[PDB]
């Protein structure tokens, strides 16, 4: 996180059971998320 | 979890909910009202989100006697009404409770009131020559089976009488199921209609649903949707022909305008609510016949102060195919059906599918009436003595024809002692050809008023 | 199982090619909704008219900006919208996929195949908003764009690149004229090179689905379905589709025009679009004006109807023609939109209802209609044959107003009255019957020279028809000549005179009398 | 509580119409020049109610129910709330009895039957009051006999009229002798907007109490446009947004809520019945105004009166071309329909 | 043309069971290697071999 | 040729049932595989490692700037004044 | 210095500025569009002072792809037009850029569009007769020097030939040059006029200004002012008498009413702007002749709904001297002027 953003970054973690794995980070408006459920839904919705 | 009430005004009520508890749009809500003598159960339907966990909605019951701080509960579901074969021969209100028996019909399956219009890929035009026993509709604007039919006109012109006569003439010769819906009308009319239907055996074959005008505007806006739900359920699964009659359409647009005045939206031209056309189009798309299923609908539309420039009638005209309107000038003249042929039109009237004689007769009579309407003012001012021979002959022929379109009906028995009379199509065609040829001009004025058949015309002629 | 093998191969090829990337983007949240619009906050930088994306699959566009709020319009389904959803900024200004496989199909205003036919191919994406051709890339207008109607091309000619307007009252027959014009070009399509070929498009706004089905059936029976496409926005759709369809139609037509193929845009109705825009603007809480209309409404039309124009030979010499249709009520023209659209275009065709009530079926008014281009868009032969019958008709009606009750007149006055009555009775025509140029010229020449002045006015039309049929059967040289040289020769005139005389010698309707 | 009566220190009474988050709007009924900031307000725990009794006959009271001109007080058995529910469809019954009137034209063209509402419109200086007065006076001969099945009790309501006019009407009734079986509710123009807005509901409740007991009741409204004007003024003063022609949007609804109670009960609940003759004014015989258009649609018949006919020589001055009754010939006696029939067609032709 | 339309309707009422006859064996043979396709999909999704 | 078009439409109905079957099988089998095979806790940490690698290889990004203008200026002035005027504050002062 | 946009709606744009750099009324502001497919530069004018260093402007080009936070610079001057002897050789719109090529540049002088009418003292105290080459016009409807003349007619009645006749007559007889300023003119008609004036060998000594429909109302309202400023420069610098041509006046008032209603003012007097007389007088006050030179103009006005008591024609007719009519019956007679002597008159 300090590599991508020059300023130091604090950490606040919230435990979520819905996701089957992965990790998500939110630094404000920008968001990054890698989740099994999200990938499965994205693959399913583009099936045809 | 439950919310509270913070503001109350008119029919609109807004409520507050805790986090993660706001319901989606169009969800029923229940509220409790207590008093020494006024105890009820308020039913509300969600209208819009105001943010900050606040939702504003309307009510289907009078809001008299409510106090702030009363909890409001949610069912998490939409409005529903029981359906099935047992619905036949009963009277229901908007909410679906049976008015005849308080406990009847509380065990059938239930369907949500909100639905989706059928897809465009399954549309097919319907063309059929459906014939009644009335001269004007038979000749000028024939009705279409499985299509839209509607009326027009101001107050006190006689649309309800025509609807009653039409249903009396058709329901006796139908093998399908008919459903009657009353949006706005006096209670006396509904009671008399129920008694008249009970006078025969047809009541067991039809289902009635209606709400009156004294109720709050919430109820007047929802009866049509319930009627459409019942009709759609009957059509979709049974695969049977259905008949649908609507007393009025202006009423629910009026209710929408009233509620949108308070909801907080800006007004528009002639003080009408915005997006009225969208709602009208969304509702009117439900009544449609697919390739394998046919449904025939007859509607009546009211106009304010006989003004066709009003945006609402102009908008609702575009959804019709076969139309017949009424005028007040002909009513003041004396003719009872009071149908104006000049402006009315149909959508199956062409020699491609109809015999050419019909087309020729219609064109000739329309031209004659148009010429008479043109010569009106000169005849009134300078008098008949100023015109030439051709103009005088056309004036006499126009008078004869205009008198001849009148006809007595059975529904006039209560008002006049004359009994009913019905005439087929071919006889009317031949009679109109004879009249437009000009071989009946020797008869007096009164011989052509209130005449059913040609033999009746001859008998009246011998009576003077 | 060859089809099964193909299905399995396609499924395996798609599934083995799955790939995705982890990239950052800005996401905002909805704060309120209802009545077809919703408010979204949290998006730092979004272009105006951006195509947003919603978690449920519904779409939307951004119209109104603010310091801490963004307005939006929901296009498709609306009930899935609720507080708590997350929006995702995607892509850029919306566009339309245009190509050449759109022919003979019906598409969603957004570019989806609502028809029962399978999916369509795509060629290239074009954004709706682009600048119109400049003032230094146009030529003069000179081309005989036929219409198949005697009255229209006799009175008010139409050429390529010319915007012509049709304003009518309720139940008059505008759509019939439009359909006749749209299907008149079967013979033109049948020719080999695309110099005569025209690719036509149709747009339908705020109409019942059954009417669209009937129109499609009529066109299919006519056989012109092969070179046309339909865009449909029925009443069941939200306001967004009704607002946005004409831009899609114009862009699709413009792509064809830009590459050197002649096209023909037709707008079914413009009042509905104005009403939808007014509803959206009022719902977005913008200042109102006269007749509850926003100020910019006029500008709207100027942005849309001005796309079509003739091109120069440097860019390929394409063309585009528009036929907007306007509906007026109570025979009133002083209304806002009618005045604006009249002042923005050139050429008008008024459709009275009194004329349609009796007599003339086309029911086109003559004393008010006008065409700006005029003779610059005419054929030389029919221009010569025209003989300035406008003044003849004008003085004919003026005199026949007087002579209704007058029996003693000047002989020349009686002759002029009879000629005018004969021409008026000739000018009528039934529906679904287009006419080619040569028979129109022949009929007009027959009318002008006074050959039929001896024919009783009650049964002229039938007689005329018979003559035409006979002329088509036992004679073919005159048609070839008029097709090859586009001019009427004196010897052909003499031969036609002989044919007319010999045919009229042997025709009777009721106590008739063949005369010199 | 919504629409709950509230007490005030000076003795006046108020009504809370709309309830905001932190404030309550109220309208003052009586004298309101003795109201200042810092007073005390108390709740009575009861919804707007009016006393009812049989001693009201032959007297005059204010809309609240306290006599103003008469001597003494009123013994009222019960008090009932203004807002109630109209009878449903299942509790109703058809109409067959006739209501005789002295004017031959009215019964000849458009008969009036019990349980049927009739509307009277026309311009100024036409003579519409005389019809109602003549009907009320004509009821005396029927009232002479004591049978409960042939007795009619009538109520007069006046809105926005000079007191001397009410006195003259009272004098005419006294000379006619009908004052034994009639009552008057007076709301002179000098009063505030509350009484003008509230009087007709009080009259309707007073009539309804007798209607439930099985006695036939006649109701006559003098003016109805004045009530609409008063409601418009109240709504505009209460900062409610306006609508078409500066009128509040829901005005039509109000009229419906007043004109639906009048009906005829079924045999199970008794032979009680109600009739009404509301009067609507107009200017220059113009129907384009939306108030007449709204009020026609909920009536069973109307009579048009033109000044040109009045000056022509026709004293009743009714226009047979447009006047019509929806009930028809079922109301009139059989002998009348045998002798008289289809006369309106003859007159129009 | 009406008789030809009737013949076309007969052809349609033959094809409406022809495709069902084909689809019976299509459905019979669909799940032959469906497990392999699902395994490939899962391996691609997880990013590692299954 | 229209009947041939409906033959292609029937093939499209076969495509419809193909899509339905493919969707059902993909949903069921993939969901069961992901929720059964790799549901062991010892796998979870491994997944995290993979994600870290992605966060290691992503390109750099520029981040700046983390209510009225006059209020903002006044607040900045007050903050500067506090900073200049809090030099001598004690533990309890 | 730099400023940031705050809110965007329609063509109306709000901007914010630091404390000490607030621009005054009627200035010019520039901005850029980053998007590649819609690369463009935007010009704006200042019309109101909302307070708290917030300015509400109007854009002369359509707004699309604009992004919040984009910097805005300041020109420091009003709308400028190029003036010099190199004018009248080509065509260009209000912004001044030549449409045929961008070859012309900032070489000429630049003058502000906004000016003031002449003072009261130096006004000419006497009228002057103006003579032409047409017999019927001079005999029946005299033309007042420095006046305003209205013409009513249509197409096919010999109007364009009359305009060309007058242009060549003034160019050759008394010298000088004349300018043409089409407001709200359709593109194809403009191209046809350009080609025809090229063919008639009178294109050398005329300056053409165009206003297109596709543009927002700002250009449609400023084009006439720009053209009048150009004519004023010619008159006051060269000493040559000039003639001004205006196609329509109804569209000017239409654009005025539109720009009035977009700024959220209150309409009055049959849906019109409340100050139309002020703008009409400000436009018409710069036509009178002074200092021995004349600026004669010709207009064509359109009456709506055949009503002569409508506010716009009523205000327009207050500054009129001569009226001319054309019809078809006189053309059916077959004569050149095609002017009806029974429907035309003058005030002199
Ligand atoms: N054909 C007819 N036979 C007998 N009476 C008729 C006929 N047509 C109209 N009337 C008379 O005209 C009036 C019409 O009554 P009605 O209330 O049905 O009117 P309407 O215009 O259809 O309005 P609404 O919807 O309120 O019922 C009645 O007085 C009725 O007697
Ligand atoms: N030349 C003609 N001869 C005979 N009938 C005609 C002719 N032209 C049109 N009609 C008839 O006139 C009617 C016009 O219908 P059409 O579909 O054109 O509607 P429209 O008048 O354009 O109105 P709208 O679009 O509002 O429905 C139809 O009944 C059509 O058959
Ligand atoms: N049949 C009649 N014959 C003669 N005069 C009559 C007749 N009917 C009414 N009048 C007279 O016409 C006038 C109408 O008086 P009335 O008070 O009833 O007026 P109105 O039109 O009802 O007005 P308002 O109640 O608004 O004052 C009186 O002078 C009355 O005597
Ligand atoms: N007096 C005239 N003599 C001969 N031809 C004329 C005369 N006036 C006009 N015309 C012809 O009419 C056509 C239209 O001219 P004009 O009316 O000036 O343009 P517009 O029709 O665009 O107004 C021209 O091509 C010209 O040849
Ligand atoms: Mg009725
Ligand atoms: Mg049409
Ligand atoms: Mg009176």
């Amino acid at each position: 996180l300090s590599r991508i953003y020059g300023r130091p970054v604090s950490v606040q973690l919230h435990v979520d059971p819905e996701l089957l794995g992965g990790l998500s980070i939110t630094v404000g408006d920008e968001v990054i998320d890698g989740s099994i459920a999200s990938r499965l839904a994205a693959a399913q919705t583009g099936l045809p | 979890t439950a919310g509270r009430v913070v503001r109350i005004t008119g029919p609109v009520v807004d409520v507050e909910f805790p986090r993660g508890s706001v319901p989606e749009l169009f969800n029923a809500l229940h509220a409790e009202i207590t008093f020494g003598a006024l105890a009820k159960t308020l039913t509300l339907e969600v209208a819009q989100h105001l943010g900050d966990s606040l939702v504003r909605c309307i009510s289907m019951q009078p809001t008299d006697g409510l106090v702030r701080g009363v909890e409001v509960t949610d069912t998490g579901a939409s409005i529903s009404v029981p359906v099935g074969d047992g619905v036949k021969g009963h009277v229901f209100n908007a909410l679906g409770d049976c008015l005849d028996d308080p406990g009847y019909g509380k065990d059938f399956e239930h369907w949500s009131i909100h639905r989706k219009p059928p897809a465009f890929s399954d549309l097919e035009p319907r063309t059929e020559m459906l014939e009644t026993g009335l001269k004007v509709v038979d000749l000028l604007t024939p009705y279409v089976r499985g299509g839209k039919i509607a009326l027009f006109g101001g107050a006190g012109v006689g649309k309800t009488v025509l609807i009653q006569e039409m249903i009396n003439r058709i329901a006796r010769n139908f093998g399908g199921t008919s459903v009657f819906a009353g949006v706005g009308e006096r209670t006396r009319e509904g009671n008399d209609l129920w008694v008249e239907l009970a006078d025969a055996n047809v009541l067991k074959d039809t289902a009635l649903v209606f709400g009156q005008m004294d109720e709050p505007p919430g109820t007047r806006m929802r009866v049509a949707l319930s009627a459409l739900t019942m009709a759609e359920f009957f059509r979709d699964e049974q695969g049977q022909d259905v008949l649908l009659f609507i007393d009025n359409i202006f009423r629910f647009t009026q209710a929408g305008s009233e509620v949108s005045t308070l909801l907080g939206r800006m007004p528009s031209a002639v003080g009408y609510q915005p997006t009225l056309a969208d709602e009208m189009g969304e509702l009117q798309e439900r009544i449609t016949s697919t390739r394998g299923r046919s449904i025939t609908s007859m509607q009546a539309v009211y106009v304010p102060a006989d003004d066709y420039t009003d945006p609402a009638p102009a908008t609702t005209f575009a959804h019709l195919d076969a139309t017949t309107e009424l005028s007040r000038a002909v009513f003041s003249k004396g003719i009872f059906p009071a149908v104006d042929p000049l402006a009315s039109s149909s959508t199956i009237l062409d020699p491609a599918i109809v015999g050419d004689e019909h087309y020729r007769v219609a064109q000739e009579v329309i031209r004659i009436l148009q010429r008479y309407k043109d010569l009106q003012d000169i005849i009134a001012i300078l008098g008949i003595d100023e015109l030439s021979e051709e103009d005088k002959q056309l004036v006499n022929r126009a008078r004869r024809i205009e008198r001849f379109l009148s006809q007595n009906m059975m529904a006039a028995e209560q008002f006049t002692g004359q009994p009913g009379s019905t005439v087929p199509l071919k006889e009317t065609i031949e009679a109109f050809d004879k009249l437009t040829k000009g071989e009946f001009d020797h008869l007096p004025e009164q011989a052509f008023f209130l005449i059913g058949g040609l033999d009746d015309l001859a008998k009246k002629a011998e009576s003077l | 199982t060859i089809s099964a093998a193909d299905i399995e191969g396609a499924i395996e090829d798609y599934v083995s090619s799955f790939s995705a990337d982890t990239e950052r983007e800005e996401i905002g949240t909805v704060i309120d909704a209802g009545d077809g619009i919703a408010h979204v906050e949290g998006l730092p930088s979004v272009m105006t008219q951006e195509l947003l994306e919603f978690p449920g699959g519904v779409l939307g566009v951004a119209l109104n900006l603010d310091e801490h709020s963004v307005g939006a319009v929901i296009l498709g389904e609306f009930e899935k919208i609720e507080e708590g959803q997350q929006v995702k900024r995607t892509g850029e200004v919306l566009s339309v996929p245009v190509g050449d496989a759109f022919l003979g199909r019906v598409v969603n205003p957004l570019g989806q195949p609502i028809d029962g036919q399978g999916d369509i191919a795509a060629e290239t994406r074009r954004a709706l908003e682009l600048q119109a051709p400049s003032v230094v890339q146009r030529q003069s207008v000179s081309e005989p764009l036929q219409t198949g109607i005697k009255a229209i091309d006799a009175m008010t000619p139409i050429g390529r690149g010319q915007r012509q307007l049709i304003i009518g009252d309720r139940k008059t027959g505008k759509t019939a004229v439009c359909v006749d014009t749209i299907l008149n070009q079967r013979e033109a399509w049948l020719t080999g090179d695309p110099k005569q070929q025209v690719r036509c498009v149709y747009v339908a706004i705020g109409q019942k689905g059954t009417t669209i089905a009937s129109v499609k059936r009529a066109l299919e029976e006519g056989g012109a379905m092969e070179y046309t496409t339909i865009v449909a926005a029925p009443a069941s759709d939200a306001a967004g589709f009704k607002w946005l369809a004409p831009y899609t139609g114009s862009a699709i037509g413009q792509h064809w025009m830009y590459n050197g193929k002649h096209v023909l845009i037709v707008f079914d109705d413009l009042s509905k679009q104005a009403d939808a825009y007014r509803a959206i603007s009022l719902l977005l809480r913008r200042p109102p004006g006269r007749e509850a209309f926003p100020g910019d409404v006029f500008y709207l039309h100027s942005r849309l109807l001005e796309r079509c124009a003739k091109l120069s030979d440097e860019l390929g010499g394409g063309s585009m023609t528009g036929l907007p249709i306007i509906e007026t009520k109570a025979n009133d023209i002083s209304a806002f939109i009618p005045t604006n659209v009249i002042s923005i275009t050139d050429g008008q065709c008024f459709l009275e209802s009194d004329l349609f009530n009796q007599g003339v079926r086309p029911a086109i008014n003559v004393g008010v209609s006008v065409s700006r281009v005029g003779g610059a868009a005419q054929i030389k032969a029919m221009k010569e044959v025209a003989g300035s019958l406008r003044l003849d008709l004008s003085q004919y009606r003026e005199l026949e107003a007087f002579a209704a009750f007058a029996s003693d007149l000047d002989a020349a006055s009686k002759a002029q009255l009879d000629r005018g009555a004969r021409l008026v009775e000739l000018l009528k025509q039934p529906q679904y019957s287009p006419l080619a140029v040569e028979e129109q010229v022949v009929a007009i020449f027959l009318g002008t020279q006074g050959h039929l002045d001896s024919v009783p006015v009650e049964d002229v039309q039938r007689f005329e028809s018979e003559l035409l049929e006979h002329v088509k059967a036992s004679h073919s040289d005159i048609f070839d000549g008029i097709r090859e040289t586009k001019k009427l020769s004196e010897e052909a005139e003499e031969k036609l005179v002989s044919v007319i005389n010999e045919f009229k010698k042997g025709f009777q309707a009721s106590d008739g009398s063949s005369v010199v | 509580m919504t629409q709950e009566l509230l007490e005030f220190p000076g003795g006046v009474l108020g009504v809370a119409l709309n309830l905001d988050e932190h404030s309550v709007g109220a309208v003052i009924l009586g004298e309101f020049e003795k109201i200042e900031e810092g007073q005390q307000v108390k709740r009575t725990g009861e919804v707007l109610s009016v006393p009812v009794g049989d001693a009201f006959l032959g007297r005059v009271v204010n809309p609240l129910g306290q006599p103003i001109d008469g001597q003494g007080d009123i013994a009222a058995e019960t008090r009932r709330a203004l807002e109630l529910q109209a009878p449903s469809v299942v509790q109703r019954q058809s109409v067959s009895e006739p209501l005789q009137t002295g004017i031959k034209a009215i019964d000849a063209m458009t008969p009036i039957g019990r349980g049927q509402r009739q509307l009277i419109i026309g311009d100024r200086k036409t003579g519409k009051t005389a019809v109602c007065v003549d009907t009320i006076l004509n009821q005396r001969e029927a009232w002479l006999t004591g049978d409960p099945k042939q007795q009619v009790r009538c109520v007069y309501v006046a809105i926005g009229q000079k007191g001397t006019t009410i006195a003259s009407v009272k004098r005419a009734l006294e000379e006619g002798g009908a004052m034994e079986y009639t009552t008057i509710v007076a709301a002179p123009a000098s009063d505030a907007a509350g009484f003008k807005w509230l009087a007709p509901y009080t009259g309707s409740a007073i009539g309804q109490h007798w209607m439930y007991n099985g006695k036939h009741v006649l109701i006559v409204f003098d003016d109805l446009s004045k009530q609409a004007d008063a409601y418009r003024a109240i709504s505009l003063l209460l900062r409610r947004p306006p609508g078409r022609e500066a009128f509040p949007g829901d005005v039509f609804y109000l009229h419906s809520r007043l004109l639906e109670r009048c009906a005829k009960l079924s045999d199970e609940l008794g032979g009680g019945s109600m009739t009404g003759l509301p009067i609507i004014e107009t200017k220059a015989n113009d129907i384009s105004a939306f108030i007449p258009t709204n009020v026609i649609s909920i009536t069973d018949g109307q009579c048009f009166l033109e000044s040109d006919l009045f000056n022509q020589g026709v004293r009743p001055a009714i226009n047979v071309g447009v006047s019509v009754s929806r009930v028809g010939g079922a109301a009139q006696i059989k002998a009348m329909k045998e002798v008289a029939g289809s006369l309106r067609l003859d007159l129009s032709q | 043309r009406a008789q030809a339309s009737g013949e076309v309707a007969q052809t349609l009422t033959q094809a409406d069971q022809q495709l069902s006859a084909q689809g019976d064996q299509v459905r019979s043979g669909l799940e032959s290697s469906v497990d392999g396709l699902s395994a490939k999909l899962a391996s691609r999704i997880l990013g590692v071999d299954v | 040729a229209q009947g041939a078009q409906q033959i292609q439409l029937m093939r499209q109905q076969l495509i419809r049932q193909l899509r339905t079957g493919l969707g059902a099988e993909a949903v069921n089998k993939a969901a069961e595989i992901v929720r059964a095979h790799v549901a062991d806790p010892q796998a979870q940490s491994a997944t995290v490692d993979r994600f870290l690698s992605e966060l290691e290889q992503m390109a750099p990004s520029s981040v700046v700037i983390d209510l009225r203008a006059a209020s903002r200026q006044s607040l900045a002035a007050l903050v500067e004044k506090f900073d200049s005027v809090a030099g001598g504050l004690d533990a309890d002062g």
